[PDB]
């Protein structure tokens, strides 16, 4: 309730650039803060690529420039050159990057998931999905790309589409999502910032790295689960090793369920499943303490969730799903839930910690509804943290302030919060309208 | 009681605050004026002082149910308007009527799976459209059959984009047409041979992920309208597949994030906006399907009827059936989630105002009667059977002074009852 | 069986 919502600022991007679709903090130290926006579909300056995407670094004090992890066009075949023409071995246009972006100290992720290539054997066309790694302020920069290796196509890696999700653990372990590996059974893959760069060698492009963690092909029952379909981090095994928490939407006859591995070796923990077929249960997923206990709290968005009116007349909503920790463990039942009340609305397409807005020593949380409102622009809802847990009614709910347009603005489709802008002691909010080309950066005032 | 307590200052708030209260006109009564029906008899109130306005109940429209007639012309739910007045608190009830017809045209619409999973089966379709007008002859005397195909979304990653995997997504032997995401093939006609013309025409086609866009199509022949050619009549989706179904989100991988608008996209008879629209929420689907008045009949193979049979508990007006090898059983298959979807009456309201509250109470065969939830159905409801439902209102606000209007119908029917209601505020 | 296929 202590987000100054009355004059909010306003990031402006390229028109048609999706600027905004991604949001991040970024602080090498505390002098350069800044805004981090990823800008898939935006037009750059790298030779006979169109619309490669883009990330923008947005310095915090009084805008936008946008940031040079890959200046190269598309690679081209070795033995191409033997035959009569050239052909690229990759192919950068269209492939989405910036789609996702976080950051960790000086090293900030940007990934593009619908990156492809044709491999150096027979000709596909494998979306493996590529990631690029900056470390000590744009010094140095790495690719990433660790589905890119010998085994190839929908059977193989081909489309695991690495680093459709992304996150950094705090140690700045890099963890990545990829729903398309083994006929989109799905994939978590991780690697140390120190591992991939011992490894790097872009002169070969299969990916090399050693002592690499990722989850295991399964037997074909678990075809089209899109395991890493969105990925979260946090501590649920009683170690001092963040664990990763995936989202598996279409697991289960497509109930859903969302699972939490072991940060050391990647083993599955826990299972939590949704309640409705096609709900989209794992959506989104996110992991922090909302009740002062010291316990990573667990949270899950179902923006399909279709309940009824007293009326009797069934609605789209969706639904966020919260599950405590505790000492012994986690139950596999929601501790509470939370409801949408617009139709269509996709309530909980994204989450994200606040930390603690108003210093009351309970962590809060912020929840999208990207098609909310009165004018379906988005809104996005702020959750209270307590000793009981999160509050069923929002403290705050923040929405555009501009007028609707002849095109959806996707107000709120993508958050990140828990983290201070400006120093002033209360963390701040970062929220995308990539419909609009637009992102909005709410900061906390101190308030009674 | 409560209506002392609620210090009634005139005959107004009185009215507002409990059924049971009336309010005393004598000056002879020793906010006490406000009491109950018999607390004022009991104080001495004359029955020509008390002011008690009390709800009704009147019949607008009425037409007697039917028994060579239009479609139109029949009449299975009675009555079809009335007026109701609403005293605070004080529910006013009526009965609904409903009669399955004797005849009845139907609109059935074939939606088949054209993946390369389905190869044998668009064979033995090959006589479909006249062995089913067949067996429809005796079912009624007026049918039309159409028939519409779907694949996928044509954008990676649901397909491979190599220019000869575009031109062919099979192997080279294997001479598979190019993907597509929905096309209408033949629009709903009486003439089964061409059916079985166009039908035989047509090419198996392929993509890459096992669950397959069949939701695209479903939404497009759902609100397509005329261009489908459906009919005020019994309207019957068979959708045949042997795969599972993308839905909302699902689009997300293909950087496709516009939710789908529910709109009618055809060009050619070729839906053309895959790329753009994410794939329909079931939801979505629920939405669309019981306002065009569409049953869906799910002709899948043994080996997805567990997903099949979710999605039929979450849709109204929707049948489950088991697929044979190649659709060798798909006639009788459909026969049976007719018969099954006909003798079943489903009602829906519009909605509601708030404060305004609707309960239904069915009356079956075999002195079947429901409540609650399933108040609102009626099972084994043969041809010319007649059942009926007790249907109650309350108002327990004071919505608006303007009458409030809103319609009662069975799914997959025009026919509706439209009940206006009218609240009392005031002596 | 995998993906699209008998
Ligand atoms: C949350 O939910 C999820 C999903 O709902 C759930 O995950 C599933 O859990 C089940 C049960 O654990 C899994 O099913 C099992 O999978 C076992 C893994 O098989 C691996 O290892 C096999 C043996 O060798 C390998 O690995 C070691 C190193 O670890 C190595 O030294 C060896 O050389 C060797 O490589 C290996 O054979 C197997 O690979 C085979 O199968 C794959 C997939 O089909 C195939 O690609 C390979 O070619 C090969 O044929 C794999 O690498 C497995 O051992 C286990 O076996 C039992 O079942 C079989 C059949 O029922 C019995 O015959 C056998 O005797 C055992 O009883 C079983 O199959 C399932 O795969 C998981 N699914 C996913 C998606 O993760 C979580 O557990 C849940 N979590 C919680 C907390 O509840
Ligand atoms: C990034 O740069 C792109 C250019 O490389 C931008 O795309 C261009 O957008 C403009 C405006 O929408 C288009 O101009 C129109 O073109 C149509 C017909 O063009 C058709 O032919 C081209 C030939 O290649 C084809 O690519 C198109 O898809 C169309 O089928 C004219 O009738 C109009 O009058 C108008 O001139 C350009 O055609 C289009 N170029 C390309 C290569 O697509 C894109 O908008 C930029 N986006 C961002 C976010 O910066
Ligand atoms: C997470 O995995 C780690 C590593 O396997 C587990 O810790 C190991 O426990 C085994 C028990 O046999 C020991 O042999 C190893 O030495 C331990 N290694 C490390 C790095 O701790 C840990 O128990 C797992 N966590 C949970 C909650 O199961
Ligand atoms: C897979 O989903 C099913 C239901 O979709 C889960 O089972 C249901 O389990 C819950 C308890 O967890 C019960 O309340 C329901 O009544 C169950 N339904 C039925 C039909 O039995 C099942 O636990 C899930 N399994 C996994 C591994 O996620
Ligand atoms: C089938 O019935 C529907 C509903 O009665 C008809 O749609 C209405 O058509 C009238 C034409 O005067 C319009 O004024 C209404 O607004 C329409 N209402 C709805 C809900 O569509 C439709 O025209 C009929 N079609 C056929 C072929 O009989
Ligand atoms: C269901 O409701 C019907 C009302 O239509 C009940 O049948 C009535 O039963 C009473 C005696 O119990 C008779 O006096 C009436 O004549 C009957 N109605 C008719 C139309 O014949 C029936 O008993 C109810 N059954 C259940 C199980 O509730
Ligand atoms: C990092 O480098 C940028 C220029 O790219 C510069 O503006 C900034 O001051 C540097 N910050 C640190 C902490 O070195
Ligand atoms: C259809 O299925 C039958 C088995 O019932 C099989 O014998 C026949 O070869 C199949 N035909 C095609 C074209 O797949
Ligand atoms: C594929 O089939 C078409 C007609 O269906 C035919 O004209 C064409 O030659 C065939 N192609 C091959 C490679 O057999
Ligand atoms: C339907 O009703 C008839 C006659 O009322 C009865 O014989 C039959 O058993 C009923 N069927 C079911 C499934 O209730
Ligand atoms: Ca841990
Ligand atoms: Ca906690
Ligand atoms: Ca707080
Ligand atoms: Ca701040
Ligand atoms: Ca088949
Ligand atoms: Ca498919
Ligand atoms: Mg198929």
């Amino acid at each position: 309730f202590n987000l100054d919502a009355e004059a909010p600022a306003v990031l402006s991007g390229p028109p048609g650039s999706f600027f905004g679709f991604s949001v991040e903090f970024y602080r090498p130290g505390t002098d350069g803060v800044s805004v981090l926006v990823g800008a898939p579909k935006a037009n750059t300056s790298q030779p006979g690529v169109l619309q490669g995407g883009a990330v923008y670094l947005c310095p915090w004090g009084a805008q936008c420039t946008p940031i040079e992890f890959d200046s190269k066009g598309s690679r081209l075949l070795e033995s191409s050159l033997s035959s009569e023409g050239e052909e690229p071995v990759e192919y950068k246009s269209l492939q989405w990057f910036g789609a996702t972006v976080r950051a960790h100290g000086s090293s900030i992720l940007a990934c593009a998931p619908l990156y492809s290539w044709r491999t150096e054997k027979e000709p596909l066309s494998d979306p493996v999905g590529t990631c690029y790694l900056s470390t000590d302020n744009f010094t140095r920069i790495l690719e990433y790309a660790p589905c890119r290796s010998d085994f190839s196509w929908a059977a193989g890696q081909g489309y695991c589409q690495g680093g459709f999700s992304a996150e950094f653990t705090k140690t700045g372990r890099v963890v990545l999502g990829g729903p398309g590996s083994y006929f989109w059974q799905g994939q978590i893959l991780s690697a140390t910032q120190e591992q991939i760069a011992e490894s790097y060698y872009p002169e070969y492009l299969i990916n090399l790295v050693q002592g690499q963690l990722q989850t295991r092909q399964a037997s074909s029952i678990y075809d089209d689960s899109y395991l890493g379909y969105s990925v979260a981090v946090g501590e649920f095994s009683g170690d001092d090793t963040e664990d990763f928490v995936a989202g598996v939407p279409k697991g289960n006859l497509t109930y859903g369920y969302v699972t939490i591995l072991n940060g050391s070796d990647i083993r599955s923990l826990y299972n939590f499943s949704g309640e409705q077929m096609a709900s989209y249960f794992g959506y989104a997923v996110a992991a922090t303490d909302v009740n002062g206990d010291g316990l990573d709290d667990l949270l899950v968005g179902a923006p399909l969730l279709m309940d009824r009116t007293p009326d009797g007349r069934p609605q789209e909503v969706g639904r966020v799903y919260v599950y405590l920790q505790h000492p012994a463990g986690i139950e596999p039942t929601p501790t509470l839930t939370l409801t949408g009340h617009d139709e269509f609305g996709r309530f909980g397409s994204s989450l994200t910690p606040l930390g603690d807005l108003d210093q009351d020593g309970y962590n809060d949380v912020a929840i999208g509804a990207p098609f909310g409102g009165e004018t379906q622009q988005g809104v996005v809802f702020v959750f209270p943290g307590g000793p009981g847990g999160l509050g069923s009614k929002p403290s705050q709910v923040l929405q555009p302030l501009w007028a609707a347009s002849h095109t959806p603005d996707f107000f709120g489709s993508a958050l990140r919060g828990g983290r201070d802008l400006d120093g002033n002691g209360y963390p701040d909010l970062i929220v995308g309208s990539f419909g609009v080309d637009k992102a909005v950066v709410y900061r906390g005032r101190p308030v009674v | 009681n409560r209506c002392l307590k609620a210090n009634a200052k005139s005959c107004g708030e009185c009215i507002q605050a409990g059924p049971n209260c009336g309010w005393c006109t004598n000056s002879t009564f020793l906010s006490a004026r406000c009491d109950d029906l018999e607390a004022l008899k009991k104080k001495g109130c004359p029955p020509d002082d008390i002011e008690n306005p009390r709800g009704s109940k009147d019949i607008k429209k009425n037409k007697n149910v039917t028994n060579k007639l239009k479609p139109e012309d029949i009449t299975q739910i009675q009555p079809q308007q009335l007026v109701l007045r609403l005293r605070s608190g004080e529910p006013q009830t009526f009965t609904l009527k409903f009669k399955r017809a004797e005849d009845y045209p139907i609109d059935l619409y074939y939606l088949m799976d054209l993946s390369y999973s389905m190869k044998d089966d668009l064979e033995n379709v090959k006589s479909l459209g006249t062995d089913l007008m067949n067996e429809m002859r005796r079912i009624t005397s007026d049918f039309r059959i159409g028939f519409g195909s779907f694949v996928e979304k044509t954008v990676m990653p649901y397909i491979s984009t190599t220019p000869a995997k575009l031109r062919n997504p099979c192997t080279s032997e294997q001479n598979c047409t190019t993907p597509f995401s929905y096309k209408n093939v033949l629009s709903l006609t009486n003439k089964g041979e061409v059916f079985n013309e166009l039908v035989g025409k047509q090419r198996i086609s392929g993509n890459l992920d096992s669950p397959e866009g069949g939701f695209d199509a479903i939404m497009q022949v759902a609100v397509c309208g005329s261009l489908i050619g459906w009919r005020n009549v019994t309207r019957l989706l068979v959708f045949s597949t042997d795969a599972g179904f993308h839905f909302a989100g699902d689009g997300k991988l293909g950087g496709i994030v516009l939710p789908n608008d529910g709109q009618c996209h055809l060009e050619n008879n070729m839906y053309t906006m895959s790329h753009y629209y994410d794939y329909p929420s079931i939801a979505h689907l629920v939405q669309k399907l019981s306002e065009n008045n569409i049953q869906t009949i799910f002709a899948v193979t043994e080996e997805f009827q567990p997903v099949y049979k979710e999605l039929k508990n979450l849709i109204p007006k929707s049948a489950v059936g088991t697929l044979s090898a190649n659709s060798s059983n798909v006639i009788q298959l459909i026969i049976d989630a007719y018969n099954s979807l006909s003798s079943e009456v489903i009602l829906e309201n519009g909605k509601l105002s708030e404060g305004v509250t609707i309960s239904y109470k069915s009356y079956c065969k075999n002195g079947v009667n429901g409540t609650g939830e399933n108040g609102r159905k009626c099972s084994n409801i043969s041809i010319g059977d007649e059942v009926q439902f007790e249907i109650s209102i309350t108002s327990n606000k004071c919505p608006k002074k303007d009458s409030d209007s809103f319609k009662i119908r069975p799914l997959g029917f025009t026919e509706e009852v439209e009940v206006i209601l009218q609240y009392i505020c005031e002596c | 069986g995998r993906g699209d296929s008998p």
